[PDB]
């Protein structure tokens, strides 16, 4: 529920606006979080502690 | 004739056939109910009726109700509220499409991140799995 | 496997006168047999058997009558010694036999039945009634009168049959069941005056205090069916009149189809509505917290334009249901209980000051502390903003920022303030708001957005001055965005590029630079970007060339636009 | 097990213009306060279907 709640509101700001030079200031956020979840699905459990 | 305009008396109609409804016909009605609660009714209304359709219709399509209601939910709900009803899945319809619903539910918890329920849907389904014929269940569990 | 079932089990699967003496043998075997074990019934079975196999009727009802000597009470001996005494053709012996058997156990059905039936099948049907009227005067159970029933029947002897159906309500009476198959008797064969008038007794034996569901029901369909169809609706009104709906269900679902068939759209609807109400009351006293319950509930009451009272006190039965837990997530659902009650105070009833007290009783209930809904203050401010009273409003909504600062009360309040031409209120409104979350950037925007819509350029300068320099935002790009748009859009371009600049001390963004240059390319001073390139090529030159990449070719990107030739083998040598 | 990669969609403040340094909330608090006491106040503002077993009834 919070994860949703910040992701609503920061997508929200996205695409409230564009711009006709300035904008390549702000990101495309909404495909970066897309490009760092693919990164981040690569996930193992941890070996080792114990045996 | 009537649309939304006489609902209630449209639904005393649609419980009226299916009270006495046999489990072969059912499926056609059962849709058909939910198109109209769908469309004016009250959301978890439609919920109910496939709730009520995955076990009133027939083992041998017993499977796409199933798979309506997980659509549905998913639709408006999102894949979070979507586990409850494949884990009642996993547990009733028969063989063949339990390892199937399996699948597609590992599919959802490793897409999501959630590893170790992931390896419990896959090993509880491999006991129902003979490596010899079902090879590709067990490959996607290897891979 | 080698042996250990499919050899060792499977191995051992395997491994005249002379008529007149085997007689001899045989009773030697039977009479010691039953020397060496009486109360080994079935032996006396063979041995009577066997006697009128060899044809010696008097010794084999000898043995039978030594066997009842030793079991008296075994139902199968005096059948089996019937049996044999009718296969013979002995019909005085076996009559005397069943006399004997019905006289000493009385309730064992299978002598009645074997009896009269046999009395029948000889056709000495005197002797059959005059053994079904003896078995009747034992006030036998229930099946025992059905088959005296079924025998007068079968000899089509309809007022006979009539007779054991009244003597049989005077025994068994206290089955419904046994009454209505009476009125389904005098029904099918016509009688309908006797079947209205055995339900009308029906209904008098039970009582009409203690009123019976079954006969109503039955009793309603029997006229229903004779097309008495006014008496039919007359019967199930009784009925739900008189009473209570935890009963009832069976008279309901055969009231709305008799009635659903029978009757016409006015009544099909009323009973269907009637039906529904009972139905949801069933489900709410189930639960209670199944709001779904009375969301239909209520909606239903509100659609078919129920009286006012009942309206309004359903939904103070509904808001009773608070929920057990101060987390929103559960009251989310819940809280629209309230706000349908206020709408329909103040839409339907038309009722403002109930529904004030309605809107007043939600913030008395909401925790507030733990969280809130902004939905009802919102919706009771613009209801003080109805009725012309901005100054209870103005106090509703200050009081929802005092106890708890929330961002869609703040841009709510602010609106309001806006759309009054209020401009000092919301002003003030915004700092409270900032100082309530500093860090949300997006809000500095519409800040400064409200001093540049009342062309305040002063104003706005000093809010985006002081915005920039406030830490932590939630995303100074989007600021920045905003800010340079204003000095652009102010035709400031001498304070933008300062602005940009000033940018570029905290940033070497590579799409920044790219931007920057950019600029300078819509300003038409592209020497401005050739040296924001140059800036960005003689300065970075620690920066890896996969990066520069994409701003070396962007200089590319602007000399194609500029066409320069020479300057393509300067964008080349780097 | 450290997964829950969903958690990685939200993020904030990607650009690295943010000072990355506050004082305490109270005077923090204060130095927005007294830094927006500085705004002017000066305006100027203008702003100016058929049914026929039921037809043949009624
Ligand atoms: O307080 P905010 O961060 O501005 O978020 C609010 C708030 O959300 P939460 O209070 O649940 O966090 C609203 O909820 P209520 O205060 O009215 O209970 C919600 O309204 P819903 O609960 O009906 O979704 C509304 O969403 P919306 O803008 O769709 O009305 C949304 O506002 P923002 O989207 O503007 O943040």
């Amino acid at each position: 529920e919070q994860i949703v709640k910040i992701g609503h509101a920061s997508d929200s700001v996205r695409q409230y606006i564009d711009g006709t030079a300035t904008s390549g200031l702000l990101t495309d956020y909404t495909e970066s979080a897309r490009a760092n979840a693919v990164a981040a699905r690569t996930m193992r459990t941890p070996m080792l502690k114990d045996t | 004739r009537y649309g939304g305009k006489k609902l209630e008396r449209a639904r005393d109609l649609f419980e009226q056939c299916l009270e006495n409804c046999p489990p072969t016909h059912a499926k056609y009605i059962f849709l058909l109910y939910a198109k109209l609660e769908e469309e004016h009714g009250l959301a978890r209304h439609a919920l109910s009726i496939y709730n009520r359709a995955c076990s009133g219709v027939d083992r041998a399509d017993m499977h796409s109700m199933y798979n309506i209601y997980i659509k549905k939910v998913q639709e408006m709900y999102g894949i979070a509220q979507c586990r409850p009803i494949f884990e009642r899945a996993i547990s009733e319809l028969p063989e063949d499409k339990s390892r199937a619903m399996s699948l597609r539910y590992a599919q959802l918890e490793t897409t999501v991140g959630e590893i170790d329920r992931a390896r419990a849907i896959y090993a509880h389904a491999a006991e129902i799995s003979d490596p010899k014929v079902h090879v590709k269940f067990w490959d996607t569990w290897k891979n | 496997q080698i042996t250990a079932e499919q050899l060792l089990r499977e191995a051992k699967e395997r491994e005249p006168d002379e008529l007149k003496e085997y007689q001899r043998k045989k009773r030697k075997e039977f009479e010691d047999g039953i020397r060496k074990n009486r109360m080994q019934l079935a032996n006396w079975i063979k041995y009577g058997k066997w006697e009128e196999s060899i044809g010696e009727i008097q010794r084999a009802r000898s043995v039978f009558e030594r066997a009842l000597d030793v079991d008296h009470r075994s139902i199968s001996i005096w059948l089996q010694y019937a049996e044999m005494e009718m296969r013979c053709k002995q019909i005085n012996h076996a009559r005397n036999v069943f006399d004997r058997a019905i006289t000493i156990m009385p309730r064992a059905m299978q002598f009645w039945l074997k009896y009269s039936y046999m009395e029948e099948v000889i056709e000495n049907i005197p002797g059959a009634r005059q053994i079904f009227e003896r078995w009747i005067e034992w006030e036998p159970p229930e099946q025992a009168w059905q088959t005296y029933i079924n025998f007068e029947l079968r000899y089509k002897e309809i007022d006979r049959a009539r007779s054991v159906y009244q003597r049989f309500l005077h025994v068994h009476g206290i089955n419904v069941q046994n009454w209505i198959k009476y009125a389904k008797f005098e029904e099918r064969n016509g009688y309908i005056g006797n079947a209205r008038a055995a339900y009308e007794k029906a209904m008098e034996y039970f009582g009409e205090e203690d009123i019976n569901e079954t006969v109503l029901v039955a009793f309603a369909l029997f006229e229903e069916r004779q097309k008495e169809h006014e008496r039919a609706r007359g019967i199930f009104k009784y009925g739900l009149d008189n009473l209570p709906s935890n009963r009832t269900e069976e008279i309901f679902k055969h009231y709305t189809q008799h009635e659903k068939k029978f009757g016409e759209r006015v009544g099909i609807e009323d009973v269907i509505i009637s039906k529904r109400k009972t139905q949801y009351e069933k489900m709410v006293e189930e639960n209670g917290y199944n709001y779904d319950a009375w969301f239909d509930y209520l909606r239903l009451l509100e659609n078919e334009e129920t009286d006012r009272e009942e309206v309004e006190d359903v939904y103070e039965r509904a808001i009773a249901n608070i929920p057990p837990h101060s987390e929103k997530r559960y009251w989310r659902r819940y809280i629209y209980l309230w706000i349908n009650y206020a709408l329909y105070e103040e839409l339907v009833a038309k009722d403002f000051d109930r529904a004030r007290q309605v809107y007043k009783a939600c913030i008395d209930i909401i925790p507030h502390k733990t969280f809130t809904f902004a939905k009802v203050w919102i919706m009771f401010a613009h209801f003080e903003i109805r009725q012309l009273d901005l100054n209870a409003a103005r106090k509703i909504m200050g009081v929802a920022i005092g106890k708890c600062p929330k961002d869609k009360l703040f841009r709510a309040y602010i609106d309001l303030e806006l759309q009054l031409r209020e401009f000092d209120r919301c002003r003030k409104l915004y700092e409270k708001f900032l100082e309530s979350s500093p860090e949300s950037s997006q809000t500095w925007i519409k800040f400064a957005e409200l001093e540049t819509l009342l062309g305040d350029t002063d104003r706005s300068r000093a809010v985006f001055t002081i915005a920039v320099q406030q830490p932590a935002l939630d995303m100074p790009e989007l600021l920045w965005k905003a800010y340079i748009d204003f000095e652009i859009a102010c035709e400031e371009h001498e304070k933008a590029r300062d602005l940009y600049e000033t940018l570029l001390q905290r940033t070497n963004h590579i799409k920044v630079w790219i931007s920057m240059a950019e600029f300078e390319q819509t300003i038409g001073n592209f020497e401005g970007a050739r040296k924001a390139f140059e800036r960005a090529n003689q300065s970075l030159e620690n920066a890896e060339k996969e990066e520069r990449l994409m701003l070396l070719e962007a200089w590319k990107e602007c000399e194609t636009k500029s066409g320069d030739q020479e300057a393509l083998k300067r964008v080349e040598t780097m | 097990t450290p997964a829950g990669s969903v958690a990685a969609t939200p993020f904030r403040d990607q650009m690295r213009i943010n000072e990355e340094i506050a004082g305490s909330a109270l005077e923090q608090k204060a130095s927005l306060k007294r830094a927006l006491a500085s705004l002017p106040t000066p305006k100027n503002d203008f702003e100016v279907w058929i049914e026929d077993a039921s037809e043949r009834a009624e």
